[PDB]
């Protein structure tokens, strides 16, 4: 919330300085100067704000941001894997059940004993 | 028990293959949402929020005020 | 470990059948309550002994199948348990050269 | 006639086992 | 916690780069020292930038997590029926023996 507020506020004292910058001496030295040191001033009371607080970084989620993609893009591609393997596992365990009723029906065809304890573990 | 063999049944479960994670912890929604956005970045925004280091960021995410004011001077050019 | 080509399947199914292979069964053997020395301490028959030597004991002497034909343990069965064309073929018991 | 029973006996494990083998596969 | 120490390091990171802008203004030249400023302050808005992409990632669904979870107890599941191949193998090298 206002750690997001600091960072805006930072992002455009940033623009504000670079079009500073690029326009003329004519703008005020002073005025750039003085939102430079406020910007320093507004990060230390960020640091401040976030320096005792979650603690979860080890992911590759920062090469996914730098790797020119969101969370939804990046993310999105990793939710769908997963969600590819999970619904391809549970066909191969579908698939391993229908082998079994099939081989099952098949024993029960060739031997009454086997039927009936088939029967005795169901 | 003279037949003997006849061991146990294994006992229904819950964690199975079956529910996808989309079921399974009712994400249903965020798996939609992606499908969305793949339909429909986080570059273009920000290229639509600016004007247009990367490793550098990456590596430090990894790892007198009147003085400073008045120090300005011998640069704008 | 990954095997599973059509062809690698294929050769385990052949390999696998060739080991181990209308009913042309063996006739079901009644199961006997008294045996020749401690089921029945009858210790030695004369009867028993000359029913080993020529007569024809079911299980003592050999196999006697359905169809009627008589296997002594020395040949070989040749049988089709399953209704398909191939046969299971019993090899001798004894195989005295 | 008893060495083809033992592997009779192996062989209808080493179903088994390739069954369940190429279900996970 | 983590996204306060990345801000804390992007705020040490930017007194880096106006002491580095200030060194450039004392001994750079006037089409110099602007240069570096204007050098430095893009890197503070690639920073800031960062930290944005930051929250957007902290936020947006939290669900990614339970995702990679599910993936691996599938994984998992799939390596105990491994697990058990090989088990069935270790058998059958014992019942040769």
């Amino acid at each position: 919330h206002l750690e997001e507020h600091l960072e805006k506020f930072v992002e455009n004292i940033r623009q504000l300085g670079i079009i500073v910058s690029d326009f003329q001496p004519s703008s005020q030295a002073g005025l750039n100067q003085k939102l430079n040191f406020i910007v320093t001033g507004l990060q230390d009371i960020d640091k401040c704000r976030q320096q005792l607080h979650d603690i979860t970084v080890p992911l590759e989620v920062f090469e996914y941001i730098d790797q020119g993609r969101n969370p939804q893009l990046y993310t999105k591609e990793c939710l769908e894997r997963a969600l590819a393997k999970n619904e391809q596992v549970k066909g191969k365990i579908d698939t391993m059940k229908k082998f079994k009723s099939l081989l099952i029906q098949e024993l029960s065809k060739v031997f009454p004993e086997d039927m009936a304890k088939y029967r005795s573990i169901r | 028990g003279p037949f003997y063999l006849m061991r146990e049944l294994p006992g229904s479960t819950e964690l199975t293959g079956s529910t996808n994670l989309i079921t399974h912890y009712n994400l249903e929604q965020a798996y939609n949402k992606f499908c969305g956005k793949k339909v429909k970045d986080l570059p273009g925004m920000i290229d639509l929020p600016g004007s247009h280091l990367r490793s550098l960021i990456e590596k430090p995410p990894i790892l007198g005020t009147m003085l400073a004011g008045f120090r300005l001077h011998t640069g704008p050019l | 470990l990954s095997r599973n080509e059509i062809i690698q399947s294929y050769l385990s199914r052949q390999s696998s059948l060739l080991s181990s292979s209308a009913r042309q069964l063996h006739v079901l053997v009644p199961q006997s309550p008294p045996t020749d020395l401690p089921g029945l301490t009858r210790e030695v028959t004369q009867d028993d002994l000359d029913r080993i030597q020529a007569s024809q004991w079911p299980g003592v002497n050999g196999c006697q199948d359905t169809q009627g034909n008589w296997y002594d343990w020395t040949q070989c069965i040749s049988l089709d348990p399953h209704g398909d064309d191939g046969r299971l073929n019993i090899l001798p018991y004894v195989c005295l050269d | 006639r008893l060495t083809q029973l033992q592997d009779a006996v192996n062989s209808l494990a080493d179903q088994f086992c390739n069954a369940i083998g190429v279900l996970q596969q | 916690r983590l996204s306060t120490l990345i801000e804390f390091l992007l705020h040490r990171a930017y007194s880096e780069l106006m002491v580095l802008t200030d060194l450039l203004p004392r001994k750079s030249d006037v089409e110099r020292k602007i240069e570096i400023v204007q050098f430095a302050s893009r890197t503070r808005q690639l920073f800031v930038r960062l930290l944005a992409l930051v929250k957007w990632a902290n936020n947006a669904g939290k669900v990614e997590k339970c995702a990679m979870i599910s993936s691996f107890l599938d994984q998992q599941a799939i390596l105990f029926v491994d697990t058990l191949d090989r088990l069935a193998s270790l058998a059958r090298d014992a019942l040769v023996h």
